[PDB]
């Protein structure tokens, strides 16, 4: 099955553009994903794994979301912040599993990695499981907008990493594998 | 659709765009001071030109919102460090002209250099040079000399440049809605708002007055016996009742007076304590150090180092291959980045550096938490403080027979602590006078109290009637003495050390009350007590976000500023100069000059 596309690619997308990962159509087999990628972070709020040969997938969804540091708390059901109100909101009821590793060897430049952005503004809330790619420039004031300048500020902003951060500062590649149970 | 809705958000990508314009910034400015080399300093440059321009380019932008239109109280602080006109006020031409004096001020003062006469070819400078002839000379026409000469050459090529430096900046301080720019200096001390914590920017002259009121007696106790045992160096140079000459203090301003320790030791027959031969016999190095300082600071609840100190941070000189500046520094380059810069050698001071630097990266890394603005101390003494009491609590003799370095069987005298005191207060006492004198001249001469004609005038009447030092030959309206020093020629301000020392004492009598210490507070260590650490970390982390009067009454108990704790440090060594110059005189008269 493919796991090594899903997990082992020269490059991911952005939070604001997170790729909903389509995997389908084979036998699970991501446990020599334990011993070759030693994934620090791994939360589970469903079933227990032990419970995954009751119940398999077949329209299951995966996502890859390349963050921050001080950020993979935020990415919990429940959770408030920049990200989870603007970027990726979980539902409350979330049964799925949160998988972060370092990357700081293939995902940090000395230049710096300006091909990562994330949403900062937005005059709403966001909801479970939803996307937004739009780029028209957000209002601050009462007279109408065209172009930059006054109140008006462009809606997206990008990283900076740099392999010299610190440890909440290096980039995270999260593979909030929010695979949904439900829906399969 | 409201005023601080938009605030906010401006805020919000301010501080966004100002950490990654930062960051690149320190990067380059660390990599230019690991070598020396062309395109280090070309790199450095961009990156200052371009940090600039965008802080330029983001100062205009916050005017539009009025301050009198939001009630936050942590957004105003931002704004109104944002919202500051730096020097655009006045025309272009007026700009100009002031960069330019004051690049040409720091030229003069750099490259200033002085010759011998009659020998042309022989000239020194002030480090090297002349700072060795006032460190470690005694002789009487050398000293006065070297002090008469380089005030000669220098400052009457800064005083009519500082008229004009003076004028300018009263200018551009009445434009800014002030008084003078000595209340622009006083306004970091300024607090509005929330009641209760209030402080004017004219309490501090009040608050200073009256703190050093209390003072006057044990700086009279330790000038009267620096009085009198000078005069076995200087038989017949020193006035039995009158004050000292400034050329005889071992400093070329007079700052400190440790280079005296030699002169007017009690018992010269006993050693004191110096384990550097322990540091040689058990083959250390400078990792052993850092990390002995590491366990002094985790041994009081701290957390410690982060492990990309230990990959990023220089310890050791690299050698002929490159070429750096040793110079002790914590920097913070943010994002998580904290180095240590100081090339480091097998003995006690660098032991003490050590302790004072990791102080330093405690207290930086304590409020990475907060917005970027607020990223500092409550006001300009915190951080030195938090810095020195380490130092002065990690040089106990206990914590050195703790850790090994001293033989368990040395019995320690109550002679050799007498020694410690003295040689603590050289060093520590005698530079607040200087401190507050310099600092009330030149608000005066901001404020216009002191015309143009009569500045010296006063310059030489207030040292006598504070500091006790009396200049050795007379001078005219032409010198400009204050310019002489760094912190005047450059545009820096000066009464942070008199905060500093005040706050540090303080913050060590508390800790000590609060780690059950019984006995004298001299021989007090802060290491195996967690209360002693917790309490200090509710102020670390604090930061800028709140008054600095509620962080200090949130460690001490005090808001206010006091006095007490440097006089009870001070307890045994005054009982023992009362007891020891009960045939002498305390006091000074204003009448005996060495030229007249
Ligand atoms: C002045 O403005 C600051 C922000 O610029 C206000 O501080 C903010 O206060 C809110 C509460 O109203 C904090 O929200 C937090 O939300 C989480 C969500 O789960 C909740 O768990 C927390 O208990 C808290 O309510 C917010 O973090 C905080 N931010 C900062 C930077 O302090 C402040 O309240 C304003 N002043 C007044 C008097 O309202
Ligand atoms: C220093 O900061 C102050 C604000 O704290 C700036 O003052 C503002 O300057 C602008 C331009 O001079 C003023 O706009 C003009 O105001 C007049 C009178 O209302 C109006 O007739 C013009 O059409 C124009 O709008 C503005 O009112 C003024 N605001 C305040 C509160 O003083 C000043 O420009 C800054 N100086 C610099 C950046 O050099
Ligand atoms: C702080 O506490 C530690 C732990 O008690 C002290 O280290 C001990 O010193 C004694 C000296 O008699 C040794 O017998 C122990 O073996 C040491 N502890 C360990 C874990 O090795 C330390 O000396 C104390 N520091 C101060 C300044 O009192
Ligand atoms: C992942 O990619 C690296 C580099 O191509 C390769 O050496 C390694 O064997 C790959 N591992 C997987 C998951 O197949
Ligand atoms: C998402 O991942 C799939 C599978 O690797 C890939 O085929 C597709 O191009 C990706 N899409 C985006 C938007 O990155
Ligand atoms: C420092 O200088 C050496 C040689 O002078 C050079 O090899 C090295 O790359 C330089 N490093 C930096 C950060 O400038
Ligand atoms: C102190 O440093 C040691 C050495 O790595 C570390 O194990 C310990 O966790 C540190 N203490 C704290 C409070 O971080
Ligand atoms: C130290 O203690 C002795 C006790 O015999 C006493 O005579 C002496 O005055 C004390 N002080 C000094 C400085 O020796
Ligand atoms: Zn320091």
């Amino acid at each position: 099955c493919p796991f090594h596309e899903v997990f082992n690619a020269t490059r991911f997308a952005s939070v604001y553009a997170w790729n909903r990962t389509r995997i389908s159509n084979c036998v699970a087999d991501y446990s020599v994903l334990y011993n070759f990628a030693p994934f620090f972070a791994f939360k589970c709020y469903g079933v227990s794994p032990t419970k995954l040969n009751d119940l398999c997938f077949t329209n299951v969804y995966a996502d890859s979301f390349v963050i921050k540091g001080n950020e993979v708390s935020q990415i919990a059901p429940g959770q408030t912040g920049n990200i989870a109100d603007y970027n990726y909101k979980l539902p409350d009821d979330f049964t799925g599993c949160v998988i972060a590793w370092n990357s700081n060897k293939l995902d940090s430049k000395h230049s710096g990695n300006y091909d990562y952005w994330y949403r900062l503004f937005r005059k709403s809330k966001l909801k479970p499981f939803e996307r937004d790619i739009s780029t028209e420039i957000y209002q601050a004031g009462n007279k109408p907008c065209k172009g930059k300048g006054p109140n008006c500020y462009f809606p997206l902003q990008s990283y900076g990493f740099r392999p010299t951060y610190g440890v909440g500062h290096q980039p995270y590649r999260v593979v909030v594998l929010s695979f949904e149970l439900l829906h399969a | 659709s409201t005023i601080e809705e938009q605030a906010k958000t401006f805020l919000d990508k301010f501080n966004h765009e100002a950490e990654d314009l930062f960051y690149q910034s320190s990067l380059a400015s660390w990599n230019y001071n690991t070598n020396i080399t062309e395109e280090n300093v070309q790199n450095m440059n961009n990156a200052g030109d371009k940090w600039s321009a965008f802080l330029k380019e983001q100062s205009t932008l916050a005017q539009m919102y009025p301050l009198q239109e939001i009630q936050n109280l942590t957004v105003k602080l931002q704004l109104q460090a944002l919202q500051q006109n730096g020097s655009s006020v006045l025309s272009e031409d007026k700009s100009k002209r002031l960069n330019t004096i004051l690049n040409t001020m720091s030229t003069i003062y750099s490259t200033g250099k002085v010759c011998n006469p009659d020998n042309p070819q022989e000239c020194l400078l002030l480090e090297p040079g002349l700072n060795e002839i006032m460190a470690n000379s005694l002789d009487y026409n050398e000293r006065l000399w070297a002090w008469e000469s380089w005030r000669s050459e220098v400052g009457k090529q800064l005083r009519p440049l500082y008229e004009e430096y003076v004028v300018l900046k009263n200018e551009m301080a009445r434009a800014n809605h002030y008084e003078d720019y000595g209340d622009y200096w006083r306004g970091d001390y300024e607090v509005n708002g929330v009641d209760g914590y209030d402080y004017s920017r004219g309490q501090l002259i009040e608050d200073v007055e009256h703190t050093f009121e209390e003072i006057k007696p044990l700086y009279e106790h330790l000038h009267a016996y620096v009085r009198a045992k000078l005069m076995n160096a200087y038989p017949s140079y020193i006035s039995p009742i009158g004050c000292l000459p400034a050329h005889l203090l071992g400093d070329m301003w007079g700052r400190f007076w440790t280079n005296l320790y030699s002169l007017t030791v009690p018992f010269g027959q006993k050693p004191n304590i110096d384990v550097t031969d322990a540091m040689v016999d058990q083959a250390w190095d400078a990792q052993r150090i850092f990390k002995e300082a590491e366990k002094f600071f985790v041994s009081v609840g701290l957390p410690n180092m982060t492990q990309g100190f230990w990959e990023n941070s220089m310890l050791t000189d690299p050698g002929n291959v490159q070429k750096a500046v040793c110079h002790p520094t914590a920097w913070d380059l943010g994002k998580g980045d904290f180095r240590i810069l100081m090339c480091t050698k097998v003995t006690m001071d660098d032991f003490l550096t050590a302790h004072h630097e990791m102080g330093h990266i405690q207290y930086d890394m304590a409020y990475a938490a907060q917005p970027f603005l607020l990223r500092n101390g409550a006001n300009e003494g915190f951080h030195e403080a938090v810095g020195e009491i380490m130092s002065l609590s990690a040089a106990t003799p206990k914590h050195l027979k703790s850790i090994g370095l001293l033989s368990p069987d040395f019995q320690e005298d109550n002679e050799t602590e007498i020694n410690f005191l003295l040689k603590q207060a050289l060093t520590i006492v005698g530079t607040l006078p200087f401190t507050y004198m310099l600092e009330k001249w030149r608000w005066m001469v901001f404020k216009g109290e002191i015309p143009k004609d009569q500045w010296m005038k006063k310059w030489w009447e207030m040292k006598r009637e504070i500091v006790g030092v009396v200049e050795p030959v007379p001078h005219d309206e032409t010198y400009c003495d204050p310019a002489s020093l760094f912190h005047v020629s450059n545009d820096y301000s000066f009464i942070r050390y008199y905060t500093r020392t005040l706050y540090q004492f303080q913050f060590q009598e508390a800790l000590c009350q609060a780690a059950k210490h019984e006995g004298p507070l001299h021989k007090c260590d802060i290491s195996n007590s967690t209360e002693a650490g917790q309490k200090l970390f509710n102020m670390l982390r604090l930061g800028k976000s709140e008054p600095w009067t509620l962080a200090l009454e949130n460690v001490v108990g005090a808001k206010n500023m006091n006095v007490r704790p440097l006089l009870n440090y001070f307890e045994p060594l005054f009982t023992w100069l009362k007891d020891q110059n009960k045939n002498s005189f305390v006091g000074w008269s204003t009448d005996w000059s060495p030229y007249a």
